[PDB]
RNA sequence: GGUUGCUCGACUGUGAGUGGACCUACCCACUGUGGAAACACCACAGGAACUUCCAACCUUCGGGUGGCGAGGUAGGGCAGAAGAGUGACC
């Protein structure tokens, strides 16, 4: 039951730039299915982009990318691709790879989606995050977290204790600093007893900048 | 020359167990080439209905598609909390394909006051010359709340940024984080930093607060 | 000279409602289904209906069997036939 779609080749690209998204298939052969690209700008809806139909290679493109994008498939590599040229701001989105199901089974429904890859068309140069700790105070549970400040582009991942701690944790949506950079903050609440003896580290990973930080969140020093 | 898929409502609050109905209306007849999708915040979409009334393999029988000419309706007989999601119609009757604009469905629970805390800026941060103060409202509902910063009993304005979690798929609650941001110098001009919370679950506006420098 | 056959035969026809169903091969289409299949390709089923016909087959002569893509090309088939011959008869 290995049916999987794994997009890649996204990232931060200067306007007018070019990217070629790749999408690798598992547990089935794309020679027998229609494959579609669908993109979602942040907090916006789904937008069909292109598709290539099996046995004939006939390609169809959403009209907003007609002539700048070129969907294509490599049989041999069980991969499908989307070359993108003359990228603009509004091409910014997560770009999803979808398999169109077998007709006898699921109609023209799209039955498997990738996790999708994120394309950030701007020219503002990357900058990694400066993570600061958020300590508990003196108030039977209290809260502690990390402040992940002034990074770009999205995304960062936060885990706690290398994902050992997972419960009670809230990681807030990045907002956009007036500086144009992203800031956000992850918090967990824990029982007031563990403070003395439980080391609490958040792990911050900002792959765009090749930045990974681990910040020990310890209580009020005084 | 595209089929317009015109979905509505744009959003939906409804109680658990309720019947909810989402309607997409195809600007042209698209036969039954309509599929519906569930999308929880930050996953991919998952297929629900194909061919406008066929329930895709594995989907809970509470969901169901329906067609009446050019008008398609998705229905949940009885909401679970899990069914917090954004729902999209699609037509693959003809290229270019087309989606609805989506419908954000929201759980509805009994009221929950926020748990409130306040965070005075880290000492590493202050060396770098910045000073951000964090106020945190945990696991509450309804999401509508009012946060107010006051510095030395002076209501601030425009220098905080808040952001809210998505409705908990289990609690169906919310969590907010208002963040006042000041230059280090502006922060060393005042003693008291307060975070005033006015929520429906609170019968009196909670204020966590701190004074600069206290240990 | 007729008159008629008999045989050969250039050439032409295969006529659509008050009236057109001849066969075959290729090409070219059109519709529906199915092929891991929205298009392309392949397979298969179809070309409104009521008629009309029998170029075809069987007949106990009562009838019955079978058969439509008004496409193109090419052979044929059946009809005429200009002409020839070639008889008989007057």
């Amino acid at each position: 039951s290995e049916v999987q779609l794994v997009e890649s080749g996204g990232g931060l690209v200067q306007p007018g730039g070019s990217l070629r998204l790749s999408c690798a298939a598992s547990g089935f052969y794309i020679s027998y299915s229609s494959i579609h690209w669908v993109r979602q700008a942040p907090g916006k809806g789904l937008e069909w982009v292109a598709s290539i139909s099996p046995y004939s290679g006939s390609t169809y493109y959403a009209d907003s990318v007609k002539g700048r994008f070129t969907i294509s498939a490599d049989t041999s590599k069980n991969t499908a691709y989307l070359q993108m040229n003359s990228l603009r701001a509004e091409d910014t989105a997560v770009y999803y790879c979808a398999r169109q199901g077998y007709r006898r089974r699921s109609g023209r429904g799209f039955d498997y989606w990738g996790q999708g890859t994120l394309v950030t068309v701007s020219s503002a140069s990357t900058k990694g995050p400066s993570v600061f700790p958020l300590a508990p105070s003196s108030k039977g549970t209290a809260a502690l977290g990390c402040l992940v400040k002034d990074y770009f582009p999205e995304p960062v991942t936060v885990s706690w204790n290398s994902g050992a701690l997972t419960s009670g944790v809230h990681t807030f949506p990045a907002v956009l600093q007036s500086s144009g950079l992203y800031s956000l903050s992850s918090v967990v609440t824990v029982p007031s007893s563990s403070l003395g003896t439980q080391t609490y580290i958040c792990n911050v990973n900002h792959k765009p900048s090749n930045t990974k930080v681990d910040k020990k969140v310890e209580p009020k020093s005084c | 020359s595209d089929i317009q898929m015109t979905q509505s409502p744009s959003s939906l609050s409804a109680s658990v167990g309720d019947r909810v109905t989402i309607t997409c209306r195809a600007s042209q007849s698209v036969s039954s080439a309509v599929a519906w999708y569930q999308q929880k915040p930050g996953k991919a979409p998952k297929l629900l209905i194909y061919s406008a009334s066929s329930l895709y393999s594995g989907v809970p029988s509470r969901f169901s598609g329906s067609r009446s000419g050019t008008d398609f309706t998705l229905t949940i007989s009885s909401l679970q909390p899990e069914d917090f999601a954004t729902y999209y119609c699609q037509q693959s009757y003809s290229f270019p394909s087309t989606f609805g604009q989506g419908t954000k469905v929201e759980i509805k629970r009994t009221v929950a006051a926020p748990s409130v805390f306040i965070f005075p800026p880290s000492d590493e941060q202050l060396k770098s010359g910045t000073a951000s103060v964090v106020c945190l409202l945990n696991n509450f509902y309804p999401r509508e709340a009012k946060v107010q910063w006051k510095v030395d009993n002076a209501l601030q304005s425009g220098n905080s940024q808040e952001s809210v979690t998505e409705q908990d798929s289990k609690d169906s609650t919310y969590s907010l984080s208002s963040t006042l941001t000041l230059s280090k110098a502006d922060y060393e001009k005042h003693k008291v930093y307060a975070c005033e919370v006015t929520h429906q679950g609170l019968s009196s506006p909670v204020t966590k607060s701190f004074n600069r420098g206290e240990c």
